[PDB]
RNA sequence: GAAAUUGUUGAAAGGGAAGGGCAUUUGAUCAGACA
RNA sequence: GGAAUACUGCCAGCUGGGACUGAGGACUGCGACGUAAGUCAAGGAUGCUGGCAUAAUGGUUAUAUGCCGCCCGUCUUGAAA
RNA sequence: AAAUAUGUAAGAAGUCCUUGUUACUUAAUUGAACGUGGACAUUUGAAUGAAGAGCUUUUAGUGGGCCAUUUUUGGUAAGC
């Protein structure tokens, strides 16, 4: 009672129905898998420039 | 059974480019990569760490992260019927700068260039790009140039 | 009250000037139109006294009519029909002639017949198959006003202007291209005149590339 | 309520395209061209006669 | 044929009448479509989308998130609009003056106002102040932060509350949620 | 194909920066309209130089029309014919009254005695036969003979009606 | 006191099935408005 | 040397015969023809005349004729089987 | 070393100028990243099209397929 094993038949047209879409880019993406060194400075970086403006508008 | 393997089907895509075998020329480790710049994916047979994988070969994606002696990127995978977002770390002997973003630029100072100089001197710059328009009517002179008459060829075997 | 003479008379006062303006712009279109068509011909006679050959100008412009029909197309020739707006047989639309579209029209060409059209037939497809895209509804002209409420502000403010601007291919023909609607054409009315129809033209049948002789076909079909 | 056809209809072609009552004054469709009497070069001639 | 590139006969999918059998909800929904209609002023259209939503799509707003509007800048006498029900906060102690009005209004958030020197009007008394909706500012609560809202998306790598009767030890701790037992999710 | 005519057509293949003023080639093509006349230049084009129609032009078109018209003249056709195996050299003569006339017998001919279809016969060269004596082939040699007369036997006359009252006579 | 089924009477059709759809003739029968 | 004709194309050129359709229901709009008053083929048919008021038309039904029509449900890639 | 298919780019989330932040980096205010302020608008950066774009929840049926054009494997071949 062999069966049918595999085929790629309708798989492109069921992709196409509700279409292909892109990936929905953003601003100010993830920072997943940056460097850790780079990261821990950028948030002290942060962290002068918000006090920098407190004092300019204070 | 089949046979899956992380190399497979690799017998021609990670060759050395007859005749450029042995060490890597030092300009591919002089060459900076920023967050941001666009590049395009090639493994080199010669270099085993840090490999890309054959799916990846010929791809173009943005650098996102700078490593020690590596370069993160993100390529767009089509899995299904959507893409999903592939992040990558690849040595800089297995990529190259993009240049199809080179001419891109110039063409922005270019723009700013024809910009400027039509600001002081007159409206509609006409700064965009046009296909290949049809031509025009033009006139044909046969002045030594008497059109020769040409006719088929008959059969001729020479075998 | 007021208003019931005061207002119509001046509304049938300002309507005149429009006629005059359309009247005097669709004179200055006849003498260019004539113009143009004396001068390439004199042009071809002055070469030939000359000793030399004179070429004319490539055409800049397409009526592409659907000849296949909905069923059985490949999904490229399929997505590029649906960029022409050829969504049924016997539909026409303009092109314009550059690289990009020239492309195009080579990948549909066992489904569609297309070549140049002359002014006699363009500016019958207007005034008898002439529709308007006006908030998604297919509206017929019918008239000079629709036309310059809608397509107004890019200069075109009569039923001839918009023709002026098909066949004399100017700045705004998107917009005037865009904004009629796709022709519904009917069945020729003498056949298409080969025994099979899904052939090329040069080898007997129908589609591909076919010129001039495309104003005998569509006059037929409209 | 429904669209009446012009080129047969003549007050939908003079509400439509006023310049069409003026077209039929000198009728602007059979006119008659200046008759040029210019003659194609010699070397035309063998050329499009040639075997 | 017409090859057909979108779907024929579909529907917008978005509501155009209130599914609710209120009488006195319909009056409300009868006199701002008038309004939209005839005004053409762009706050009487967010009325009447604001006015059919369900109940999950119309979240009660607090009175303490109304005060904390009113602190904006040159924003202390605009009329605050709820399309919804105003619930009352005993968190504040201090609430400004400026008038609110809502659809409900609570037992609680009534006498708060009210006490404050505040006006408490229908949405009906809106109209007659303010047929153009002038300094007036739409108000309505967070729709994220519903129980439901926390165990959509459910999947490996999500952390987005799976659907559980008893919290506690032995309730979904094994393994499949730490390194110990097998894999971290 | 269809009722057919004489063009010629001239080439230019599009002049570059590096070559200017182009050899300007020509030939005869006999076909329906303008739209074959072209197609089947392009055809020989490029089984002699190196050009498309993408990488040339078309410079000029024109009819050929006879230049007697209403005198019988005997022609000599070379052709080139591709069988179902193999291709093969032919000559052949046709007695016509023009060059147009002399093809569309051609093509009747070559289609009923060979089952060869338009696409594979190419023309390559007609030429009126000037003088007497030069005519190889039988067919054509019987009518040029002096005083010639022959009758017409049997003559069938069509009729329009389905009955005829009388029984028919095939005199001549 | 229904149907399957059966008798009698009346009407109609029938050259190795019957039944059906569209159209009309023929026969039977029915309606409307007569403002 | 001087024309005609054929062929192709154009006319906001003229004109005859036939067929199907008459939707909408105060006025409004765009126009045309006129010195004007007004008129008009201008955002959808009116005018005149005859015949029958009954089986004239139409509906129902039986039969005849022309063409077409294989068994219903079910499993199945596939059922008149 | 093709043809056909395939990745990326064709701008406002852009370009340029000025100088602020850091515990990172450099011999070094050098660089890096992120900002402040200023300048440049829709012929604003090819073509065509768009019965609009984006997002979420929930649930049914299905998980035995077959045929044809072309490419191709086993087989003498097959409605294999």
């Amino acid at each position: 009672a062999k069966s049918k094993n595999h085929t790629a038949h309708n798989q492109t047209r069921k992709a196409h129905r509700n279409g292909i879409k892109k990936p929905k880019t953003y601003k100010y993406p993830s920072l997943k898998g940056v460097d850790p060194k780079f990261r821990r400075n950028h948030k002290h970086a942060l962290h002068g420039t918000a006090k920098a403006l407190a004092a300019a508008k204070k | 059974g089949k046979s899956h393997g992380y190399r497979s089907r690799t017998r021609y895509m990670f060759q050395r480019d007859f005749r450029k075998h042995g060490a890597v020329h030092l300009s591919t480790y002089l060459k900076v990569y920023k967050v941001g710049d666009i590049v395009d994916i090639k493994a080199n047979g010669s270099i085993q760490k840090g490999m890309p994988h054959k799916f990846y070969q010929g791809k173009t994606g943005v650098v996102y992260n700078v490593t020690k002696s590596s370069v993160g990127v993100i390529i767009n995978k089509m899995v299904g019927n959507r893409y999903l977002e592939k992040r990558l770390n690849l040595r800089v002997e297995h990529i190259k700068h993009s240049k199809c973003r080179q001419e891109f630029l110039e063409r922005v100072k270019a723009n700013a260039a024809k910009r400027a100089e039509a600001k002081a001197q007159g409206v509609a710059v006409q700064l965009k790009r046009q296909p290949a328009q049809p031509r025009e009517s033009r006139i044909v002179s046969t002045e030594g140039n008497v059109p020769q008459t040409l006719a088929p060829v008959p059969y001729e075997t020479f075998i | 009250a007021e208003q019931v003479a005061a207002e119509r008379a001046a509304r049938k006062a300002a309507n005149k000037e429009k006629r005059a303006i359309i009247l005097e712009r669709n004179a200055a279109y006849q003498k260019e139109y004539e113009t143009a068509e004396r001068n390439i011909i004199q042009a071809k006679r002055d070469a030939k006294a000359a000793g030399s050959y004179y070429v004319e100008a490539q055409h800049k412009l397409v009526f592409v009519v659907r000849i296949k029909g909905i069923n059985k197309i490949p999904p490229k020739p399929r997505k590029v029909l649906q960029l022409l707006r050829l969504t049924r047989i016997n539909s026409g639309t303009f092109v314009k002639v550059t690289k990009a579209t020239l492309e195009l029209l080579k990948l549909i060409e066992p489904y569609v017949a297309y070549g140049y059209p002359s002014y006699s037939t363009i500016r019958q497809l207007v005034y008898k198959r002439g529709f308007g895209k006006i908030n998604k509804q297919r509206v017929p002209l019918s008239d000079n006003a629709i036309i310059e409420a809608n397509l107004g502000k890019y200069g075109i403010l009569s039923i001839d202007d918009l023709i002026h601007e098909i066949i004399t291919v100017g700045p705004h023909f998107k917009q005037a291209n865009n904004f009629l609607w796709p022709f519904k054409l009917s069945n020729p009315s003498g056949g298409w005149g080969v025994p099979r129809k899904f052939k090329h033209f040069i080898q007997g049948g129908s589609f591909g590339n076919r010129e001039e002789f495309i104003n005998k076909l569509v006059k037929s079909m409209n | 309520v429904l669209k009446k056809n012009p080129l047969k209809n003549k007050q939908v072609l003079l509400r439509l395209n006023p310049y069409a009552k003026v077209f039929a004054a000198e009728k602007l469709g059979s006119k008659k061209a200046e008759k040029t009497g210019t003659k194609p070069a010699a070397v035309f001639t063998e050329t499009l006669k040639h075997d | 044929g017409i090859d057909h590139t979108s779907k024929q006969h579909k529907r917008s999918g978005h509501r155009t009448a209130p599914k609710s059998d209120n009488v006195y909800l319909k009056l409300l929904v009868k006199l701002y479509t008038f309004l939209a209609r005839r005004t053409d002023a762009p706050f009487n259209k967010v009325v009447l989308k604001a006015l059919f939503l369900s109940k999950i799509n119309r979240p009660p707003v607090s009175v303490s998130r109304i005060a904390r509007a009113l602190k904006q800048e040159g924003a202390a006498n605009k009329t605050v609009v709820v399309v919804g029900t105003v619930t009352d906060d005993a968190r504040i102690f201090e609430f400004p003056k400026t008038t609110v009005a809502a659809l409900r209004f609570t037992a609680g958030a009534r006498a708060k106002i009210v006490k404050a020197g505040g006006e408490c009007i229908t949405l009906d008394q809106l109209a007659v102040r303010a047929p153009k909706g002038q300094n007036t500012l739409i108000l309505r609560g967070p729709r994220n932060s519903r129980e439901a809202v926390r165990h959509f998306g459910m999947g490996p790598h999500k952390g987005k509350a799976p659907r559980i009767l008893s919290t506690g030890r032995k309730f979904e701790r094994a393994r499949g949620r730490r390194r110990s037992k097998g894999f971290k999710v | 194909m269809a009722h057919f005519k004489e063009y010629q057509v001239i080439g230019r293949r599009l002049p570059t920066e590096s070559v200017p003023e182009p050899k300007l080639f020509r030939m005869r093509i006999f076909a329906s309209n303008e739209v074959i006349a072209k197609s089947r230049y392009w055809y020989f084009l490029q089984k002699l130089h190196k050009v498309k129609k993408a990488s040339g032009e078309i410079v000029s078109i024109n009819q050929i029309n006879e230049a007697h018209p209403t005198k019988v003249k005997n022609f000599g056709v070379w052709v080139r014919y591709d069988s179902r195996s193999g291709t093969h050299n032919m000559y052949k003569e046709i007695r016509d009254v023009s060059r147009v006339a002399a093809v569309e017998t051609l093509y009747q001919d070559m289609a009923a005695r060979h089952r060869a279809r338009f696409r594979s016969i190419h023309i390559l060269k007609v030429a009126e036969i000037e003088k007497t004596a030069d005519v190889k082939r039988q067919y054509v040699k019987q009518f040029l003979t002096k005083d010639l007369k022959f009758p017409l036997p049997h003559r069938v006359q069509k009729s329009t009606k389905t009955f005829s009252y009388k029984r028919p006579s095939t005199f001549y």
